[PDB]
């Protein structure tokens, strides 16, 4: 089924040219516009007051990095570089050695941020749910070195967001 | 074959296989192979001198019609004797349908233009032209489309690197942007991810 | 126990969305 | 439990710090050292031993779905405790 | 219509290739070994030609690997050595070819291992 | 034997006749490109900047691969004329920047390990 | 007849121009050259899908559409049945928000200004529904060669129906500044008028043929997924200008409209990925509780999937047009080739032909009218 | 929204239409920002037997291409590739706009 | 008669039976000195006797557009003249001669 | 926060004049909300 956008012919009839005429020597139409620009004039605008509101957001937002850790302190990363594999930008660089106790652990952790496009593809490759992605996109920088992320700066982000970053998980965990 | 499976249409697959025939029968100066795969689509793969007759006829033939000429681009295979195949789409609107004509070339044979039969191809063989070397017979204007001005190579052959050979930077002392030979902080990191134990074999080789 | 729960319309679906061009003429000959 | 470098430096978890020589120091004046000051080491070391009268334990972090994948830890050994592979939690059977 | 030229192809000029990037690398067509960790041989089929390696170092930020040689992550596969020695003679590099190692054909016998009189008995299966 | 299909010449005479055209059409634009982009440079350089890559290619001995040179060298002059390219692109062919490489053994071994 | 060099979305034009008219009128492109189908010969097929959110950045689901459709039939798999209904649903949604910024643009190059605000807060509430559903506003990533990644929250079809019951009021008022506007009228009527042959000959496709008459429309004549499942009209032009061309994509708008609230009725329940653990990732629960399904995600997210080779052109009617891909595997996880064919190129191509005779002014009409969004142009 | 009679009168009158019923902005009709649990069902590959992978492998199930007319090794009516596409119909909903 | 065929550029053809019968009249001329044997000229014969007994037994135009499947007599007209057109450049080409040369050994081989 | 208000306007905060060394009775940012309030103000929640 199709429709035709333009397909109308004009009444010869002299009414039809009169009211023509009209519109072209009284200029209806320009007045119809200015009518809408002055009813769009008298209503509320959409603007929101920032920074001291904030534009709404989901649990599934995708923001800054975290390395997440158990309960009892222990970091969840068990260095399987999964996360480094699936990374279809290689922002991850991993390195790891058995720990003083044996542990599996990583000995670096760097996110280059000016290379992420926060795709979100490290989380959902990650087995036990130690990188995130967090809520914060507040996080702009005067220089490009502080957004080279090493593993101590994103132990300190999961330390620092673990309460919202732990009620997004619980608030999102039952669709993945 | 239960609900994960793609369902599959016989119907097509034998208006196209008989349609590849009738297109064999009328060009046999031409087709070397007519092909229909197992998701009804039906490519001929032609001698390189046929690229302006064949896609004529496909275009002006009533029993084809094929007049959109829907993309037109290049493969690089190096482990063949020639380099490049040449790979058109045809869309004809008449009969609702979809065509592929392949054909062949290396490094120093030209291709017949076909601008004069579609004229989408200008651009596209230009393309060509900018990303694998591929020189194109009585092109109205062939030069560079997507490199840069003065560019070395052609960064589509598999034998170029993926960073190139040159980046750019801003000099202070010449007051410009110069070019200078690449070098990474971080090198690209190759990942070896085939595994062994074929996984399809339905496709395996002889062994040879 | 619990049964399956996602997102669906409503029993009844929805109410009918208007898109048809409403440009209404205002009327003076 | 952080600890100091001889020259002042803050040692991370990893047990990094530069030497007397380097001169990448030079990059933390007028600055910081992003140190994490929870080792995690200390802090899974300070974790109660959990007893349990079975020969075979099984363990997945707590929380379900929300920890790490089901891992089945065999006790049968009275010299040392056995240890989940990812939480680093420890299990033991009642001895004496 | 056909010019009969009789000359060896070489297409040096034609690639863009910095100079120093053509008659000094040295790159090897060989059939990859298997990995010895698994028993696939899905793997040891194609020919592959590859470059030589060259320098890597740390930068000294972030301690990355960086290098300076734009090949070093280069690889093209080939269906026969023919194939592979005709390309890097058309490219102007120097290569080295190793023929293929192929296992080769082994006697088995289930019944050896219970034998009379030979050393093949086993002790244990 | 070992035919094959021209792209312009059938044997090596075309060809430098073509690469001879190619040559003047150069050496007369030259002074336009110097005043035009505003180089630092002197026509007398700019001449043998173009001769010099004019003989970085004289071992090739093969009509096909004379004509793709021709070819590629008609499009540089074209881009050069109609001013398509930059100062920036001009300057390019100068490597004014980049520092210099001694082709000597001993340096070669005092700087690294690259042959 | 002098020339000008028009230079620094990014767009170089060099015309020759005898007093007014327009003699000749070349672009170069380049600008914007990325590299795109190089590098995704280094990914898996899920680490190349993003790349095709950033090709047409206005229409992002819909090139991962045509992605994730080319790979599937390359698979020889099928997505479940409401995959399919929210793929069609988020399709029609991102229609909406390029149809917006085409039309909006379009006028505020001419000069309006106004609708472009108008509209771009209804463009802020449809990124909500992306970020809803994905987590991202614009650069999704939603659906997959498979089906979709995630399913709905629990509340977003209400709220879907909310927006959608009052857009049709927006795009009135659009209409009330625009449609019977004497000015924008004479910026528009008559201007880059092609006829249906050269349109065909030339490669356009999308509104760039309806315009002119030409009755095509791929969701109707090779339709894809559930659209067969859903009514609606195709607009036609009839004089090929750039005036039709508006009409058709406010038309379109409405349209997109009517298969919203057909998607919202019918949307069925059940998974959301294809139930074949070899090509969609296990759920976080099995993947933590059996075997099959840790090493079945262990594979897909390290080395993927493998898919048997063999070459495909899928091609899908993109709000620009259409969109295609020219996918050829090896028989790896890593694809051999991809092609990406972008409507605005062959557009782009016939701009030097559609300006032929016209003013200075109406080089930048001819352009808005195109369509013309430079990430697909040049990949 | 909180506009007075006399301004919602003058906005509706210079709009041409009612604005209070379409309204752009939005208030509490939209869904609650804490929504309960999902249930999420499975698949039709969740059986526990007649479930065999064999039967339901779409991958395996592709072949090569099918050779017709290899150039290495009756009365013949015209055939077209497909039939011709029929014509559309004229849309009995709004046929002109 | 009807007007404004709907696709721009395609004018409005009166008397398009003669039209027709001329073209398809030249059709068969052009294709009378290709070989006997050539399967272009058999197959397009067929095409084109059919059409021009189809628009032989029909002084209707409505009807003919229905029974001849192009519909819109003026692109059939346009078709026709693409026929004659192609029929000249195929006598010129000669494409019923045997194949030019066969392909490399390995031309078309994939994978690899 | 005022439920009258249209959506994204129904909810926001003043900021303290003093936060942890610097004064802000001019200079606010965004990033001065802790994580749980920043669930909140950002709608990611019903509940404060
Ligand atoms: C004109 C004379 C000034 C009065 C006026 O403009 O009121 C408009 C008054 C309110 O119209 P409205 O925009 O629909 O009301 C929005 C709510 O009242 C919004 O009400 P609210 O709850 O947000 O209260 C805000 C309050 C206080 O807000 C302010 O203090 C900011 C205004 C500072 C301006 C000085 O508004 C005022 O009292 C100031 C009004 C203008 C004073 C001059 O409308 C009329 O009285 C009709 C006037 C005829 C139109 C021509
Ligand atoms: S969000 Fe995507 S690009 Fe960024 S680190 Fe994770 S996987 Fe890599
Ligand atoms: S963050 Fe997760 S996916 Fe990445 S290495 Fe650690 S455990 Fe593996
Ligand atoms: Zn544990």
């Amino acid at each position: 089924t199709y429709k035709f956008v333009n397909m109308r012919e004009p009444s010869m009839d002299m009414k039809s040219v009169t009211d023509r005429a009209a519109q072209t020597l009284l200029w209806t139409e320009l007045v119809r516009g200015l009518g809408m620009t002055l009813s769009y004039l008298f209503r509320e605008p959409a603007t929101i007051n920032y920074p001291f509101e904030k534009g709404p957001l989901s649990p599934r937002f995708r923001g800054e990095h975290a390395l997440r850790r158990y309960p009892s302190g222990e970091e969840r990363c068990i260095a399987c570089k999964l996360c480094e594999a699936v990374c279809p930008a290689q922002a991850i660089t991993i390195e790891a050695e058995p720990r003083a106790d044996g542990s599996r652990r990583t000995t670096r952790y760097d996110i280059d941020m000016t290379k992420c496009i926060y795709c979100g593809f490290c989380q959902e490759a990650c087995p036990v749910d130690a990188i995130v992605e967090g809520p914060n996109f507040e996080f702009s920088t005067e220089t490009h070195e502080e957004l080279l992320y090493n593993k101590e700066k994103l132990l300190n982000n999961g330390d620092k967001w673990e309460a919202e970053i732990a009620a997004n998980i619980q608030a999102d965990y039952l669709y993945r | 074959t239960r609900p994960t499976i793609r369902p599959r249409n016989d119907v097509v697959h034998k208006q196209l296989s008989a349609f590849g025939q009738y297109v064999a029968e009328i060009l046999p100066k031409y087709v070397q192979q007519v092909q229909v795969s197992c998701f009804n689509e039906l490519e001929i793969f032609i001698h390189p001198d046929g690229v302006i007759p064949v896609l004529t006829f496909l275009r002006d033939h009533t029993n084809a019609q094929f007049k959109s000429l829907a993309d037109l681009t290049a493969v690089d295979v190096p482990t063949r004797q020639n380099r490049f195949e040449i790979v058109y789409n045809l869309l004809s609107l008449r009969f609702n349908s979809r065509i592929r004509v392949k054909t062949y070339t290396d490094e120093l044979t030209p291709i017949e233009s076909s601008v004069t039969v579609y004229k989408a191809a200008n651009w596209y063989e230009r393309e060509i032209w900018d990303m694998f070397g591929v020189f194109f017979a009585n092109h109205p204007d062939l030069r560079r489309i997507l490199t840069d001005y003065g560019f070395e190579g052609h960064p589509f052959r598999k034998d170029f690197p993926l960073s190139g050979y040159v980046e750019l930077r801003y000099d202070d002392e010449v007051k410009r942007v110069v070019a200078e030979p690449v070098e990474l902080a971080q090198e690209f990191r190759k990942f070896d991810l085939n595994s062994p134990w074929e996984a399809f074999p339905a496709y395996r080789q002889p062994p040879e | 126990a619990s049964k399956v729960k996602q997102d669906m319309p409503p029993p009844g679906g929805y109410g009918p969305i208007d898109y048809k061009r409403n440009l209404p003429r205002r009327g003076l000959s | 439990g952080v600890r100091t470098s001889p020259t002042g430096e803050k040692v991370t978890h990893t047990g990094q710090a530069y030497d007397d020589g380097d001169y990448r120091r030079v990059r933390f004046s007028d600055r910081q050292k992003e140190v994490n000051e929870n080792f995690a080491i200390d802090l899974i070391a300070e974790q109660p031993v959990s007893e349990v009268g079975s020969r075979v334990i099984s363990c997945d972090g707590g929380g379900g779905a929300l920890g790490h994948p089901r891992v089945y830890i065999n006790l049968d050994k009275e010299t040392k405790t056995g240890t989940c592979g990812y939480c680093g939690l420890q299990f033991r059977q009642p001895h004496h | 219509q056909l010019i009969a030229v009789d000359e060896k192809l070489d297409i040096t000029t034609l690639t863009g290739v910095p100079e120093e990037h053509i008659k000094t690398r040295k790159v090897r067509i060989f059939v990859p070994a298997r990995n010895n960790m698994q028993s696939g041989v899905n793997n040891t089929k194609k020919w592959k030609m590859e470059f030589d390696t060259r320098e890597r170092w740390e930068n000294p930020l972030m301690g990355w690997s960086s290098t300076a040689d734009p090949l070093s992550n280069l690889v093209l596969t080939f269906s026969t050595k023919e194939d592979a020695v005709a390309f890097a003679e058309k490219n102007g590099w120097s290569f080295d070819v190793e023929e293929r190692k192929v296992p080769k054909p082994k006697s088995k016998s289930y019944g050896a291992n219970f034998s009379w009189n030979k050393r093949t008995r086993v002790s244990t299966k | 034997g070992t035919s094959v299909k021209p792209i312009f010449s059938r044997d090596m005479n075309e060809a430098k006749r073509r690469v001879r055209e190619l040559y003047r059409a150069w050496y007369r634009e030259v002074p336009n490109t110097v005043h035009l982009f505003q180089l630092d440079i002197s026509v007398k350089q700019g001449r043998d900047k173009v001769r010099e890559m004019f003989m970085k290619n004289a071992h090739v001995t093969d009509p096909r691969v004379v004509d793709l040179l021709v070819i590629k060298g008609k499009m540089e002059l074209e881009e050069t004329i109609n001013v398509w390219k930059q100062r920036t692109h001009i300057m390019r062919f100068f490597h004014e920047t980049e520092a210099p490489r001694p082709t000597d053994f001993l340096s070669k071994f005092y700087v690294g390990h690259d042959p | 007849n002098l020339t000008l060099n028009f230079g620094p979305g990014v767009l170089r034009l060099v015309m020759e121009l005898s007093g007014e008219m327009v003699r000749k009128c070349d672009p170069h492109i380049g600008l914007l050259h990325r590299g795109t189908e190089k590098l995704i010969e280094y990914k898996t097929y899920l680490q190349a899908l993003p790349y095709f959110d950033r090709l047409d950045y206005v229409s992002m689901m819909c090139n991962e559409q045509a992605y994730s459709l080319a790979v599937e039939k390359l698979l020889n798999i099928q997505p479940p049945p409401r995959a399919q209904w929210i793929r069609v649903l988020f399709g029609e949604i991102t229609r909406l928000l390029n149809h917006i910024m085409a039309v909006t643009t379009h006028a505020l190059d001419i000069g309006a200004m106004t609708p472009f605000f108008w509209m771009f807060e209804e463009r802020e509430k449809m990124f909500e529904f992306y970020e809803r559903v994905s987590g991202a506003r614009m650069h999704a990533a939603y659906i997959r060669p498979g089906g979709v990644h995630q399913d709905l929250p629990l509340g977003l079809l209400d709220d879907i129906y909310e927006f959608s019951k009052n857009f049709s009021f927006r795009i009135d008022e659009l209409e009330e500044m625009l449609t019977n506007n004497r000015i924008w009228r004479n910026r528009t009527v008559d201007i880059g008028v092609v006829t249906a042959e050269d349109a065909l000959n030339y490669g356009f496709s999308g509104v760039m043929l309806r315009g002119s008459g030409i009755q095509w429309d791929l969701r109707k004549t090779q339709p894809y997924d559930v659209y067969d499942q859903v009514e609606f009209d195709v607009p036609i032009g009839s004089r090929g200008d750039c005036y039709d061309r508006y009409l058709c994509r406010v038309e379109e708008m409405r349209q997109s409209l009517r298969i919203i609230s057909q998607c919202l009725n019918k949307m069925p329940p059940g998974e959301i990925k294809v139930d074949d653990a070899k090509v969609s990732p296990p759920k976080r629960a099995e993947m933590k509780t059996s075997m099959e399904s840790l090493i079945h995600h262990f594979k897909l997210y390290t080395e993927g999937y493998q898919v048997p080779p063999g070459a495909t052109y899928t091609a899908i009617e993109a709000p620009k047009g259409e969109f295609g891909v020219y996918l050829v595997s090896d028989g790896s996880s890593r694809p051999y080739r991809c092609k990406i064919k972008a409507p605005g190129f062959a557009h782009l191509a016939g701009l030097d032909k559609m300006s032929k005779g016209h003013m200075l002014a109406d080089v930048v009409a001819i352009i808005g009218t195109q369509d013309i969004v430079f990430g697909e142009v040049d990949r | 929204a909180s506009a007075t009679r006399v301004i919602q009168l003058l906005r509706n009158w210079a709009s041409g239409r009612d604005l209070q019923a379409k309204l752009q902005l939005r208030y509490q009709e939209i869904s609650k920002r804490t929504q309960p649990p999902p249930k999420l069902p499975v698949g039709p590959s969740h059986k526990l037997s007649n479930n065999y992978y064999c039967t339901r492998d779409g991958r395996r199930e592709a072949m090569p291409p099918s050779i017709v007319m290899s150039s290495q090794k009756t009365e013949k009516k015209a055939v077209t590739p497909a039939p011709p596409i029929k014509r559309w119909e004229l849309s009995k909903d709004q046929p002109y706009l | 008669l009807k007007k404004t065929t709907g696709l721009v550029g395609l004018a409005v053809c009166e008397t398009p039976h003669e039209r027709l019968k001329i073209l398809y009249t030249k059709i068969l001329d052009v294709l009378g000195q290709i070989p006997k044997n050539a399967a272009y000229r058999k197959y397009t014969e067929q095409i084109t006797n059919e059409k021009l007994g189809m628009v032989k037994a029909e002084p209707d135009v409505k009807k003919l557009e229905e029974q001849l499947q192009g519909g819109q007599i003026e692109e059939v007209i346009l078709q026709a003249e693409n026929e004659l057109s192609l029929a000249r450049k195929m006598l010129r080409w000669k494409p019923w001669e045997p194949l030019v040369e066969e392909p490399p050994a390995n031309q078309w081989k994939w994978p690899i | 926060e005022d439920n009258k208000q249209f959506f994204g306007r129904h909810r926001w905060v003043i900021y303290t004049t003093e936060m942890n060394g610097r004064d802000t009775f001019w200079d606010v940012d965004g990033s001065m909300v802790p994580p749980e309030w920043h669930r909140w103000l950002h709608c990611m929640t019903d509940d404060p």
